[PDB]
This record gives C-alpha cells, structure tokens and sequence, in this order.
C-alpha cells in the first residue's frame, strides 16, 4: 500500500544541446564578445563522454566564424585595388630568396570623384598573380576587405558557460582517450579558459597531458581519420620575421585608408622558426612508443613530409606565417636546432572559404613570438605518418574533449508510505 | 549542486533546496538563454501546481503505486538505487503517472468545493 | 482510471457545454497553456507575461495553486440577479462571460481587499 | 446567500489579432527556409458542439499577416544578390529575324552594350536578347528611371509550397466547416485547430490557381454584392484544367560583370520562335461559366441577362510558370451572353523585368530559364467585378488571393479566468 | 503605491498588495527590460516558495530572531521606524537569515512527510 | 521573537536601468510610440545628484542613436565630392553679405554613361577653396542628405520607468542639483522634455519657481560649467529674411539632391532680436544670485572665445550660428544679434559623419524662450563667459530633479508570531 510522491529538485539529468554564452577573465575581438566576467566532484557518478559527437565544438566553431566576419564587416574595402599593377622585383639587399618581393605601381582613386593618383607598394609573391603586368589574387571570386589595424585578433582565454537549467560535466580521468565511460566526473559552470588559437598540423598553446602522451581518434583503424596527439611536455618553437618593415597609409577615399607595405630597412631575410632539436627527437620518441601500442609490437614507424595544408599556417604578431614542417617530420624509429623556412602572405582566404578574403595590413618593425607546441595532428608492413589537418573543428576538439553539456530535469516520482489527506 | 547525484535516493532527497534555488539564475543568444530558463522553470512549477503541489519540494498524493510500474520494495528503491537509476527504471511509465496525478487533483478540488458548501 | 490510464477531453472541447459540465475540464484548459528573431522573442516574452499576470492575480486573492477557489466575497444581485440552476445548468461560459463583463473590476477589487484582511488576521492568531 | 468562486482554466475567448508563425511539412526554396517548424503528420482538430461564432473575411487579420509575410520574404531574398545597376546604359538594338513566326514579329530584340568586368580599368562588349516589354536603335532598359533592378539569385526557388499558419501559446484558430458559408456571418459548425490547412502562396491575377474547391456548389462571395466598388470572389465547385507553355528552347549566357558578380543574359533560341500560350478545356469552361451564372442569378434578378467581358498586370492573367513570368490574354474566356432558357487557346506574353506589388523603384530581373517550359495548373476560382448586367475579370490586389483561402479561419485569444456565484465559502 | 514609504513599518505592512500588483506590467533594450522584470519577479517568488511562504504577503517562520541582528524593542522597530531605515540597518544579516530560512523549511518538509506516513 | 517575512515592502536602492520613451513624420513622435500620475511621500528624505545622474547619459545615447537611425536610409551625396567651378553672388547684396554666398557649377553623374552640368548656391561656411572649391567635409567623410520628409522638430518626450523601478522627483524649489531633498514624490514618467539642441543659451526649457538658481558640480572650479536657470523667460525671435527656393536635381535612380536654387527679392543677413530691458534685468538677477558664491567685488560678462563660440540652434529647418558678443557685455528698445547659416552639419562633436541640411523654401521666422544660460568662469573682479559644447548639460538642466530607484520588496523583521 505505497503511494506516489512527487519530488522537485531531484539530481537527475539528460544529454542536451543548448546555447552557451562566453565569459572572460577581466581593442580585441573576443574581449569585446566575452562580456560576462568570470567545481563540484560527483563522488559515485560514471558518465559516458564522446568528443567526436560533441556539440560544444560545433558551437565554438560557429561563434568564431561569426565573430570573425562581424569584425571585418565594418572595415574599409579594397575593391579600388582590383586594377592592373606594374610590378618589378625588389633587388636591393637580398640574401639567399629571389622572387618573393615585388615593387608594384598602380592608378588608384582619391577622395574626389574626378581625381586619380599614382602610388606604389610592396607585395609578397604569393598575393600577386601574373596576367610586369600583374593583378592581385582573387578580384574574380570574392572582394578583398582590409582588416582594421586597430583590431586585435590575439587569442585570449574563452570560457563557455552553461545557461541556467544546464550544467557542464567534466571528465577527469587522467588517460581519458575521448570516448566511453569516465569514472571521475565533476560539475562545472564554465569550461575553463580555452584560447582560440588557429594553426594546422602543430597545435600551439593548448593544454598538456598530465601523465603521458595521449593519442585520440574517432576510429584508430580508419586511415581517413585524423589522429590528435596530445603531448605531456611542450616543445618550444621560436618564430620570426627578421625584416624591418614600415607602413604607408594611403588615402583612397573620403576617410578611407589603405595600408601598404613600404620600404624595408636593412637586409631582406627569410622568415623562419627554430625548434629545439633534442626536444623534438625526445618528443617523437614518446609519440612513437604510444603509436606502437596501436600499430603493432614490431611495427616500424616512420614519419614523413605531408602532401595551406602542407604548411604550419599560424598567426604571429598579426602576420600570417606558412612554415615548412618537412624539416621536422623525417625519421625512422626502428644546442642544435631545426630551422624551418616560412612564407608570408597578406591576402588571406580564411576558414577554407573562397567567397570572402581579408587583407592583412603590414606590421611595422620586426616580429618575433615564442610558442608552445602542445599537440600534433597526424594522418595515416611498416607505417608512415604525415602531418595533416586544416579542419578547424579538430583543433577545438583538443580542448573541449573533456566537457559534456547536460540538461537538468529536476522532477520525478517514487513510491513511499504517505497519503495527501 | 549535483554533489548528491551519486548518492542513494534516500540520501539525496534531503538536498532538494539545492538545484531548486539554482535552476532559475553575439546578441540575442543571451535573450534566448534567459527566456528559455524562464519558460522551463514555469512549465515545471505549473505542472506541480496542476497536480496540487504548488509551493512544495516534496508532496504526497492520493495516487497508489502500481507494482507494474515497479515491483521493487522501499528498501531497494530508497537505499540501493540513485536518482538516475530510478529515472531510467520507470521512464516508460512517467506519462501515465502524470495523467493520473492530474485526474486525482481534479477530483479532489471538486470534493473540497462541495465540503465547503456545508 | 480504467485500462492503461486517464483520458481527457481536448482543448476547448467543453466550450459549448454548460458551466456545470465545463467546470470539470479545467485541467485541460490549464494544461495547454503551458506552451524575424525579435518577433519570435517578443511572442514568447508576451506569452510568459500574460501567463504570469493571471497567476499573480490568483495569488493576490489567495487562489494560488488551485483551479477552483472559494472566497469570502458575497455575490451581489446587481451583478446578476439569477438562479444557480440557470447559471450552472442552462448556460455556457461564453454566455456567462458576456453577461458579467462590467463587474469584473469590482469583483477583483473586493477579492484583493478580502485577502489582505485575512492574512493579517492569520498573523494575529498565530501570535497567540 | 451566494459567494464569488474563482475558476481558472475556463474555456472562453475573445477575438484577437496576433502574430502567427509558419510551419511546413517534411519536405533552396524561399518558403522552405522560412517555414522552419515541421507540422504534425496527424494534426489536431477539436469539434466544438453548440458554439456559434461570427466570421468575417474583410476584417480578418490573417490576410494582412500573410500579405505582409509575402512582401518580406520576397524582398529579403533579393538582398544577397547581384544588382544590375551596370546595365542602365544605352543599348544598340536591332530586331531578331531568325525563324520568327507571324505571332512573334517584333517580340524579340537583339541588343549590344559596353559592360563592366573584373577589373575597374577594363570594359567588355556583350550582347543579349530581350523581350519587347523590357526595353524603351538607341534603347534603355524599361525601368532605370526612379528604380533599381536586382537580379534574383538563380539558385532560389519561388515555387509555392503549402504554408501552414499556426497559433502561438495563448491563442487558437477557429475554423468554420459550414459548406455553405459565404463570409460575414455566424457559423454553426466550428472546430478548433492547431493551424490552417496548407495554403499555397500562388501569386496571380484574374484567375486563381491551385486553391481549394467548394464542396457542393459554386460560391459567390463579396463584402457588399450590390456595391460596384467591391470585388466578387468566386469559388469553383470543380477545377478547370489549363495547360501553359513557353515553347521556345532558350539558353543562358553567363556574363561576369565584377568580382563574383554574374549577370544571366538570354542567349540565342534553338529551333524556331513561337508565341507562349495556354490551352483551356473548352467544354469545361462553358459548363463552368454556366455554373457561375446560375449562382449569379440568385442575385440581381431571377430573369436578367448576364454578360461577360474583358477589361498589363491587371488586364492580363499574370502568373509564374516554372520561374518564368506570363501575362495571358483572357478575352477568349470572358466572352458570353447568358439569357433565361475542344480547347480555347490564349496567347501569352513574357516579361523579364518585374514589379510584383504595385511598386515603382523595386524591380526584379528574372534570370532566363534554359529549355522549354510547360505548366499544368487548376483554375479554382475567379475574381470578378461588376459594371442586363456585365461582369469583368478584375484583380491585382494580392490580398484577395489569400482572402479566398483564409476565409474560414479566425484567431481568438484564450482567457481562462473568471468568476461565478455558488454555495461555497472559504473557512 | 509608495506612499507608505513615509510611514512606519507597522503601518506600511497594511499596504503590501498595492505594491505587489505593480511589479509586473534598437528595440532590444526594451525587450531586455521586460525579460528582466520577469526574472526579478520570479526570483522573489522562488524564495518565498523555497522558504515555505508561497502565496503569502505576510508569513511567519520558525527561525528565532538573533539579538545580534538587532537589539531593538518592537515598540521601536514597528512604531518609530520605517522600512527604508530597517533595511539599511539589517545589511550584514540578510544572507544569513535567508540561508536559515531555507534550512528550516527543508527540515519541516521532511517532518511533514514522515507524519503523513503514520 | 521570531523571524517574519514580508513581501510588498516599500524599499528601494539607487539603480541604473533602461527607460522607455512616451509621447502625449517627427522622429520622436515615431520613436516614442507609447501613450501617456504622482504620489507624494510625506516623510521621505532622499539624496539627489544631477552630475552623476544616469538619466542624462541615457538621453545622450538615445538622441544620438535616433538621429543616426533617421538619417541612415537617405540619399548619400558622395557624387558631389568634385572640384567645383565657383564664383561669388554679387546681385542684390546691399552689403554685410559680401562673399557670403557662392554660385557653383559642376559635372554631376546621372544612365551611367551620361553626365550633366548643374549649378547651385552655397553659403561660404560649407565651401573650401582648393575658382576651384570643394565641399568642406569631403576630405574626412561622406555627407548624407537628410531626408526632407523627416522632421527633427523637438516635441516633449517623457522618460518612464519599467516595472519594478520608480522615478523619484525632487520638489525643493531651492534645490541646487545635489544633496538631500525633502518633499519627494513618486512618478511613473518625467514631465516632458523637449530635446532642444543648442549651445550657450538654453531655449524652451523649464523655469525656476523663483529667483535664479545657479548650479555647478563645484562653483569654485573653473573647469566646470555653471548652469543658470531663470524664473522668467527672455523672449527671443530669429529670422532668415531671404525668400528661398529649391532646385531638385536627380543625381541617380530616384536619388534627388536638393540644392539651394536662387533668391527672390533682396538678400539680407540672418539675425535675432532680444529686448533691452529684459536682458538687462536678467543679467542683473544673475549677478545678484551669483555674488552669493563670490562675495560683495565686480562681476563682468564678456563674449565667447564656431559651434561653441556662437549660439547654435535649429530655427525652422536651418542651423543658425548667432553672435552673442553684443549680448554678454557688462561689468556690473531692442538689440540684435547678427547670424550665419550653414548647411553641412557635423553633429554631436563627431567628425566621421556629416549631414546635409536641404534648404527651406520661403522665409524662416521662429519665436522662442531663453530659459537658461551656460556660463564659464575665468583679483577682486571676475569674468563670466558663455560656454557650450558636450550637449549633456542641456539635459542635466531638465533632469536634475529626477532619480531612478529599484524597488526591492522583500525583507525580514522580528515579531511575536510562530508557525502552527
Ligand atoms: C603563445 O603564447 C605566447 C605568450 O606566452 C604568445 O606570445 C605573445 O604574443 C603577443 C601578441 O602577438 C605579443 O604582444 C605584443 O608585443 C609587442 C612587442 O614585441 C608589442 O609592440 C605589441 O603591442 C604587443 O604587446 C607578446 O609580446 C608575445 N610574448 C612573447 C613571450 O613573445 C604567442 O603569440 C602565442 N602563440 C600563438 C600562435 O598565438
Ligand atoms: C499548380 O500545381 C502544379 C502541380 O504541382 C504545378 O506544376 C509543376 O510545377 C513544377 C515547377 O514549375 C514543375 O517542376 C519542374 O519539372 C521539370 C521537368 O523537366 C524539372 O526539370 C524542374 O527541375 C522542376 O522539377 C512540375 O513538373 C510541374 N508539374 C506538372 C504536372 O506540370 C504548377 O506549376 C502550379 N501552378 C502555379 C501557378 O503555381
Ligand atoms: C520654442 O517653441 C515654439 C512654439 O511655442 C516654436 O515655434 C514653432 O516652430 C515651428 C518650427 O519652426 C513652426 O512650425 C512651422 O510653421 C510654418 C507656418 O508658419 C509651417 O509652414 C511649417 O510647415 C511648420 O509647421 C511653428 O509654427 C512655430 N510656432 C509658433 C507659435 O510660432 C520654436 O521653434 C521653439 N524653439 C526652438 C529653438 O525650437
Ligand atoms: C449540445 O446541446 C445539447 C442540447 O441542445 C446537449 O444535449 C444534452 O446532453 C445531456 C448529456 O448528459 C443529456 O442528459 C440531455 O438530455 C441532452 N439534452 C437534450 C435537449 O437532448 C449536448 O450534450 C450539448 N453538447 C455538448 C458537447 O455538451
Ligand atoms: C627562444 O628564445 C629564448 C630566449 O631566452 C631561449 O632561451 C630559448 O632557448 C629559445 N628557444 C629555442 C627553441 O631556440
Ligand atoms: C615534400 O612534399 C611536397 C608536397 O607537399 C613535395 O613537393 C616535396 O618535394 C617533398 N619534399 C621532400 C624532401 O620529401
Ligand atoms: C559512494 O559509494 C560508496 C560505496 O561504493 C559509499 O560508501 C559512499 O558513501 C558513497 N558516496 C556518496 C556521496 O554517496
Ligand atoms: C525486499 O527487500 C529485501 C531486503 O533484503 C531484498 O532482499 C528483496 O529482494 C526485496 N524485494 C523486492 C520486491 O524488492
Ligand atoms: C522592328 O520592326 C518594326 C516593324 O515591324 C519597327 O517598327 C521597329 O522599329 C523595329 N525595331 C528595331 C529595334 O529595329
Ligand atoms: C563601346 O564604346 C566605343 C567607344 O568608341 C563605341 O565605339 C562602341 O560603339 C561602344 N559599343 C557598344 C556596344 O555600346
Ligand atoms: C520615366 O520617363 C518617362 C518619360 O520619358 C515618364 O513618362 C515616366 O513616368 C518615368 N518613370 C517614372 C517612374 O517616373
Ligand atoms: C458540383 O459537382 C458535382 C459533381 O462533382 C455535381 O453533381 C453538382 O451538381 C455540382 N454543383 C453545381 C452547383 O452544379
Ligand atoms: C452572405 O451571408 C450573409 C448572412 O447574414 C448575408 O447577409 C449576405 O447578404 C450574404 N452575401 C452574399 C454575397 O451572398
Ligand atoms: C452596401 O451597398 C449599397 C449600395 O449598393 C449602399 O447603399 C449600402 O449603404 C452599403 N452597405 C453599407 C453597410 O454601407
Ligand atoms: C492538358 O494536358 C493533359 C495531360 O497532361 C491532358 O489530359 C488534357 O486534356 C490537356 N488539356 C487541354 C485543354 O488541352
Ligand atoms: C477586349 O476585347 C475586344 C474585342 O471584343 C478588343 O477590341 C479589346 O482591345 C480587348 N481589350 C483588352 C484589354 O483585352
Ligand atoms: C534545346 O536544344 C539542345 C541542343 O543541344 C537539346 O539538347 C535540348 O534537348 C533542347 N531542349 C528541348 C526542350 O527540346
Ligand atoms: C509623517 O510624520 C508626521 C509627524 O507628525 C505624522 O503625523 C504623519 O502621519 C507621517 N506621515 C506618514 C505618511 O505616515
Ligand atoms: C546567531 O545565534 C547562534 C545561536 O547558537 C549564535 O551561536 C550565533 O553566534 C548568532 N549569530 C551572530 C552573528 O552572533
Ligand atoms: C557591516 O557593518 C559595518 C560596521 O557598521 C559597515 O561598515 C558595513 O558596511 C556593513 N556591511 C554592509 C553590507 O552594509
Ligand atoms: C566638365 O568637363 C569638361 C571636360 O572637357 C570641362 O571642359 C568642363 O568645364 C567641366 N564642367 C564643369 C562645370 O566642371
Ligand atoms: C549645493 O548645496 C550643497 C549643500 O550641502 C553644497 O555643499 C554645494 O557646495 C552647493 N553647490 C553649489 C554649486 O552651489
Ligand atoms: C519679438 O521680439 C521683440 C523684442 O523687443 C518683442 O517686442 C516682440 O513682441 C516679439 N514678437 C512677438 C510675436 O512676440
């Protein structure tokens, strides 16, 4: 003779997809976006996680693309530059690159409808396509928009926070490989501080593994999938563009300005990155040991050069570097440094789209940055692995793999011995 | 908040003020989040009200428990199982129970209206 | 109650039925109320505001949590000088609502006053 | 001694005007990307016994909502599209004389012009064919003065699909099921529905296409039938089938006019050149018109004489067919005198620059459609005006095309709170 | 509405209904204001509910008054002081009292269930 | 004693929120699409501070946003940023306007392959020499023509609190903008403020109940402005005497430019009339209440040292820049102020935007009230100068008596009452 009793505030939940909002630790595009300023252990909860079927990654990806476009939307367009250029090579003080820099002159608009001006600027070879008669790339598909020089795209930590009624569960299993049950689950309000760093092949400034190198994949036997390798120790990489650049601001219209690369002071030298050699050899040895566990006890593993996918492709100081990683991925496993040459581009077709293009104003001075390699993206009777990637969602999966969003459903019933009357 | 989630039902029932007081609090994403929290809150509070449990975290009803829904005794339900487990065990009977609770309240209210007529 | 579980009439099914019958389907009507970008948010916000305004009003009269609430305000023959058998057995709610539309502000004000007095009286008795 | 008792959940309502949302069934269509809510496969309807409700088509806010939504979607879909401002230049035009039949003499022009290209320092010589109705040997496009012309994006479909208008929480839609219902008046067979039947947002003049049919007889409806200032909508009892075609095999000439900016020009016709036309079954039309007359005779006198006569977008039958825009001559249909006691061919014109709702500065350029176009459609109603008496195929106010489908629906607000006396006192 | 603001607490307590009725009723900023009014309203109602005072403007609880919070006599508090003054005075105890109110109700609610069972 | 809980308690705290606008083809009439009570609080003393009042910041967010929205969907005049071939208007000048008006011709766009020669008149303030001239603002920003069908005439508007908030109003006739106020009442909306945009003189505002009320954030700080409210108005009437016409030029596909056409009748200088005694009494009253802060001493009024140095206002549809040097001149039947008129207006002290005010046909005459002054200060003697700029001080002068508070109707108290 038991009766139905209704309980509200019950600790029960279901998997869910919702809208997360961004918080931050209190100009920069994310600082403006992440307007909200900024852990409970569940003693006997086992929960199932799956980083490959997550929604947080899709939502983060969407927010980044959207914010990026919003940032460029109000900036001056460079459609006045889709004219024929007269380009010759820069020959002064060139070390040995040769055809990388060109001195281009052209007929451009002015603030008056009835007046024209002759200007010149330097361009990188990769941004200019030959028809001495040249034009900028694109100008056929997409218009080029100049990024505002006052807007910062420096990544800052982003904290995704649950809306009321929802919670984020975090997996603390030290060796969690992205899927399946996790026995160390805690509840959090915000997903830690994650930096939206954009690169391919080598993932910079992410989280480190705590005990060993961890290799994660959707299907380890499916050669079509990317393998995300999380390192337990970082590898330091020192990148620079040694040339002393200047900038010329050209009025192109009524309050509209174009930023052109001006004369380079001193020698023209190649941009490059210095990877510590001993650290790199130890790093791969650890990766290989963990790979052998999946590819065979006596399987020989070799690394090889890949075939804006084959390059590192990262944003350093605001410039876009396309470094040659073939200097790293070349070995067989059964004070020195590795110098990787880097190409520089100003016209960027970002996020694998072609209907839009950005022009990055040149940055004056000399640029240097030092970054932490925290993980690798690899693609697959010996085995050979190559760098891969380019799909940005796979970078974000490396930081959000331990989080899951659930909906709280605090209402239910159970039998007991009381009657209402 | 959910700290009691791994505990048995008989333990977790004492932490219901928590996850009650914690359920309500580019652009329009924030309005959508605020509106959703409010709409969900009200659907649950109004559902308790239609069953005659407004203002309570724990309410007794006049609907008997059917052994079909669950044939376990109170010792197993309250001391061995947790709330996530219980919810799964009777998930397919929830709608039946809710309909019965609404029917029961409708009858109770009419009966009280008549007693108050004396 | 019989077979698998309880069944109910559909929303507004009782609209043409007399008041004495329609009053038994209040749980249907009270259940179905629970549900560019700016237009949809405005529509949702408004539905919530209208809903809460009615719940607020029931609460201030001491009727929160009940679909049927008896009060302490007597009925005036000037609002409607009619027999209960006619009101409950030979008339619908739509007809009743048309007849009592110039007295609802009066009735609501009386209900608010009665509840305020009752809560004070309860505090005074708890004090003993 | 009776007391006030408060009841919440009371089944009552008041007339109201609100914003309805669009739902669709489980289908780059302009409606499909708007009507994002899937409808129920087995939708709810509740019959209300003993409810009499007064319905009024000319006070029905649902029509204004639909009209407004149509304009909004059509204008919104043209925002992210190529503008044709660069075409408002002088053109050099001559007549097309290649294999033209007599019915098409002078209909097509061959025009050349100096167009913009990818770079600002370059120009190109291009040519295209135009229909006579779209141009002013020195020509201009017909509408460059106090206007802008926007090319509709070729990927976007404007094909009508069924549209369901559904109520928001707190509201309900009441439906009149009286088979004889003629508007403005009480209906005794009223049901509550979640939402309307699917309505196809077909845009046309004079003849209503692909709508509902009357259950038993032709229904004549108007706001005030004796008033010549009001239109008469006629709902037919059976459909009349009409077969429309654009027999010429067209091609599409894609011109790059800027950095991803494309213009789609009409290229040369393959095969010979013939006039567009529609085939109306003759026997059906005669019988159909006779049915209308029998109902018209329930008004204006039992023994009178009824005549039909003819009256661009108002005097011709305007409709979309395959994405193309047709303007057909209906004088071949509205030509009769009725007294007590195989097919008709309607020639059609094609127009490419479109001004859909009595507006001047917003013109759309329809891209040419490759191949040959054939449409089969149902005439489900007529729009008539009145001057022995004479009726004519008037129209042009798009609201009438929606008023004819939404006539049976009304929106009300649910107000579930009230009081009544009883023998009950609070303790 | 706020006319009672100039009166003592013992008088103002008789004009609570008049204030409760006035708590409800580009363009985004006005939509945000409407949403906020709803959220604030519901939060206050949630607290009254969780403390066991749902539906009341005036209620009593089982949490005793602590002389630390206030050492004044009732003849001073209710007769010679207004609500603005009282609120300014009890500024360091609001959160303490609220926590105690939730704890008391949770214990009372469990006790009610055990009694109904016998 | 036991804890008792009360809801509906008359308690509030200072707060900053969104207010909505109510009104009893005008931009405010269109925006404030809300239709249009007071309760005295007998023993409430409240503290007000007009210099930290968020309602002021809200008007200077709403007025600008509305202004910019209204001008957004209008014809841009970018096609006019050409070199003009331009000379002087010499006919019918009769002095004091020599070189004031320019007669400019230019090559304008129209089909895309055609051009046209047009001409128009301009005021010299809008034309810069590069006989080659440019519009003054084409070097920094595109000029947008205001839509002629849109009225920017100020109408009274009311700021109303959202539910849960209240606006408290100070009735102390001697209130100087800060500190405690007795006789506080609760209102739902403000009294109706006409958003008149002007410098130096505050036109069509409220009057003081008595005397002159002199308010500033700090009276001894020369870096702060002094806002002076009069209890009597000074009647001022301004005219643009010329009979003007418009030349409507199509510049594109339904895009029209409204140019000044020509002048019918003689050409005259714009001007404003102020009565002598009214002004003399007004300054004497200001001095009488000003000495109270400085000692009994010499108080001098002196002139200013375009938008700030002249009295800027919108008369009818045209922007006047009047010379007040002959107004503020004293060491303690009428006088006139000569005026200039400009058509390219840079509002709210921004430089990235410019508006072209289309010409007004006919003759413009406006009659208005001076309700207050903006003065600055900068030895046994001191000098007061007309001030201006910022434009928030123009609203502080009406909003100084209001504050927004948030109601928090929930609290506890001890009592003789226990449950059960
Ligand atoms: C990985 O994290 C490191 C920091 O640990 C990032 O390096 C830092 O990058 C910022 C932005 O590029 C540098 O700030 C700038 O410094 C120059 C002076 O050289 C100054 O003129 C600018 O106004 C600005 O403040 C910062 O100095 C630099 N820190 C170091 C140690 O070099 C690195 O960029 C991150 N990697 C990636 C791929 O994002
Ligand atoms: C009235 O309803 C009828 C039937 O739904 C409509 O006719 C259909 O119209 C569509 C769109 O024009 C035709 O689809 C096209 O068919 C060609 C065939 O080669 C295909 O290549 C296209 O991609 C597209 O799928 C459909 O065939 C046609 N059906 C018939 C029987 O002809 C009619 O258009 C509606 N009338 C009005 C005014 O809306
Ligand atoms: C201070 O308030 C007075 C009203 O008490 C304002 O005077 C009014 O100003 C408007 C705009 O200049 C005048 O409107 C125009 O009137 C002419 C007819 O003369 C008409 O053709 C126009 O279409 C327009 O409606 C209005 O007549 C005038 N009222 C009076 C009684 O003269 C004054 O402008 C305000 N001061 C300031 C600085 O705004
Ligand atoms: C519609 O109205 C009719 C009367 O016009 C209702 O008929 C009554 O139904 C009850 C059902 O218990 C019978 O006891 C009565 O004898 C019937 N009256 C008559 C005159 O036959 C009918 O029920 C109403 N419909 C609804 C849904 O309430
Ligand atoms: C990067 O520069 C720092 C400068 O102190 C140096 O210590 C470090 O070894 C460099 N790293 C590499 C990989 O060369
Ligand atoms: C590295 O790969 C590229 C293709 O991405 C190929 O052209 C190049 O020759 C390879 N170099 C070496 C050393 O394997
Ligand atoms: C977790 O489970 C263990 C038994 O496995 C039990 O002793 C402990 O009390 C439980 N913890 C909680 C928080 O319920
Ligand atoms: C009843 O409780 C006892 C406790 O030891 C348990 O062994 C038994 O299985 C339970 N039976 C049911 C139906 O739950
Ligand atoms: C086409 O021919 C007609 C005569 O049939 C003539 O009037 C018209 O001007 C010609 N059009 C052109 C473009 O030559
Ligand atoms: C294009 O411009 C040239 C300029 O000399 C002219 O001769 C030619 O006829 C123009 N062509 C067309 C098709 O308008
Ligand atoms: C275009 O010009 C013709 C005269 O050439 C005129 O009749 C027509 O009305 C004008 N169009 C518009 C929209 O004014
Ligand atoms: C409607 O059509 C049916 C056959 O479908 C026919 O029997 C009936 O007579 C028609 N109605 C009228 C008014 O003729
Ligand atoms: C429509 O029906 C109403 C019913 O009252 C009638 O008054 C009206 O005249 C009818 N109109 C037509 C055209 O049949
Ligand atoms: C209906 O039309 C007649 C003229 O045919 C007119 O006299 C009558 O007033 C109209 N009805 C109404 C309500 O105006
Ligand atoms: C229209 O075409 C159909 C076949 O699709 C045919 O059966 C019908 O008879 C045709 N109607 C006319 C009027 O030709
Ligand atoms: C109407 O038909 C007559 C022939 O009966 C014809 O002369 C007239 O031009 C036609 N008008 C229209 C607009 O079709
Ligand atoms: C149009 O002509 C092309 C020529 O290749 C042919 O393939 C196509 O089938 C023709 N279209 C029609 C509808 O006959
Ligand atoms: C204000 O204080 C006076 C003191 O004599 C008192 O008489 C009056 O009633 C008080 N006002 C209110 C609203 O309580
Ligand atoms: C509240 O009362 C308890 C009773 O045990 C006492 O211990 C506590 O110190 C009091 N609170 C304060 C802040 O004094
Ligand atoms: C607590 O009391 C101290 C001393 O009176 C005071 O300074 C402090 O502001 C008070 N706390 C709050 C929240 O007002
Ligand atoms: C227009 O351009 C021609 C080019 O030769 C020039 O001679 C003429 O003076 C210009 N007219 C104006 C008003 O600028
Ligand atoms: C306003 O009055 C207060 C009264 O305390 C005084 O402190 C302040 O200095 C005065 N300010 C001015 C400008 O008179
Ligand atoms: C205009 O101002 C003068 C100032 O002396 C005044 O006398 C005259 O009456 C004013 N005009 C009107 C219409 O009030």
């Amino acid at each position: 003779n038991l009766w139905v009793t209704v309980y509200y505030g019950v600790p029960v939940w279901k998997d869910a997809e919702t809208t997360l909002f961004c918080a931050s630790d209190a100009h920069n595009v994310w600082a403006t976006h992440c307007c909200v300023p900024t852990e409970i252990h569940l003693e006997n909860v086992t929960e199932e996680f799956n980083m490959w079927k997550n929604n947080m990654v899709e939502q983060m990806h969407t927010d980044i693309i959207s914010l990026w476009d919003q940032s460029l939307k109000p900036c001056v367009k460079l459609t006045p530059l889709c004219v024929t250029l007269q380009c010759t090579n820069v020959t002064n003080n060139i070390t040995d690159m040769r055809g990388e820099l060109k001195n281009c002159s052209f007929n451009m608009t002015t603030e008056l409808r009835d007046k024209k001006q002759k200007v010149y600027s330097l361009f990188y070879r990769l941004d200019v396509v030959q028809i001495k008669e040249y034009r900028l790339i694109n100008c056929n598909t997409s218009a080029i928009t100049q990024a505002c020089p006052k807007v910062s795209f420096e990544p800052i930590p982003i904290h995704y926070c649950a809306p009321a009624g929802f919670a984020i569960l975090k997996c603390k299993d030290k060796k969690f490989n992205g899927t399946g049950p996790c026995t160390n689950v805690s509840t959090v309000q915000c997903t830690h501080g994650i930096k939206p760093v954009v690169s391919t092949q080598l993932l910079l400034n992410g989280s480190l593994a705590e005990e060993e190198v961890i290799i994660r994949s959707e299907n380890i036997t499916n050669n079509a999938k990317n393998i995300l390798v999380q390192l337990n120790e970082s590898v330091q990489i020192n990148c620079t563009r040694p040339n002393n650049n200047t900038r010329k601001s050209i009025r192109i219209g009524p309050g509209q300005w174009f930023y052109a690369t001006g004369d380079i002071i001193g020698d023209i030298r190649q941009a490059h990155c210095n990877v510590s050699k001993a650290t790199w050899n130890e790093t791969l040895g650890k990766v290989v040991k963990q790979l052998r566990k999946h590819f065979g006890n006596n399987t020989i593993i070799r690394f090889a050069n890949s075939s804006e996918v084959t390059t590192h492709s990262f944003n350093c100081g605001g410039e876009f570097f396309y470094c040659n990683t073939s200097g790293l991925f070349n070995s067989t496993w059964i004070n020195d440094s590795i110098t990787l040459p880097c190409r520089i581009k100003q016209i960027i077709n970002m996020w694998q789209r072609i209907g839009q293009a950005m022009y990055a104003p040149p940055i004056q001075g000399v640029i240097r940055c030092v970054s932490n390699i925290t993980g690798l993206i690899l693609t697959r009777t010996t085995e050979t692995f190559r760098p891969g990637g380019g799909d940005m969602r796979d970078n974000w999966r490396s930081e959000l793999y331990k989080y899951k969003v659930v909906k709280i459903e605090p209402l239910g019933v159970a039998p007991t011995r009381c009657k209402r009357r | 908040f959910l700290g009691a989630a791994g505990s048995t039902m008989g333990a977790a029932s004492m932490t219901l003020t928590v996850q009650a007081r914690n359920l309500l609090s580019w652009g329009i994403k924030q309005l959508q989040a605020r509106v959703l929290a409010v709409e969900r809150y009200l659907r649950d509070q109004q559902l308790l009200g239609i069953w005659g449990c407004s203002g309570k975290l724990i309410c007794c009803t006049n609907v008997p428990w059917n052994s079909t829904w669950s044939n376990r005794n109170l010792s197993e339900i309250w001391d061995n199982m947790t709330w996530l487990q219980w919810d799964k065990e009777i998930s397919n009977y929830t709608q039946i129970i809710y309909g019965l609770l609404e029917e029961s309240q409708n009858q109770q209210e009419k009966n009280e209206q008549d007693l108050l007529a004396l």
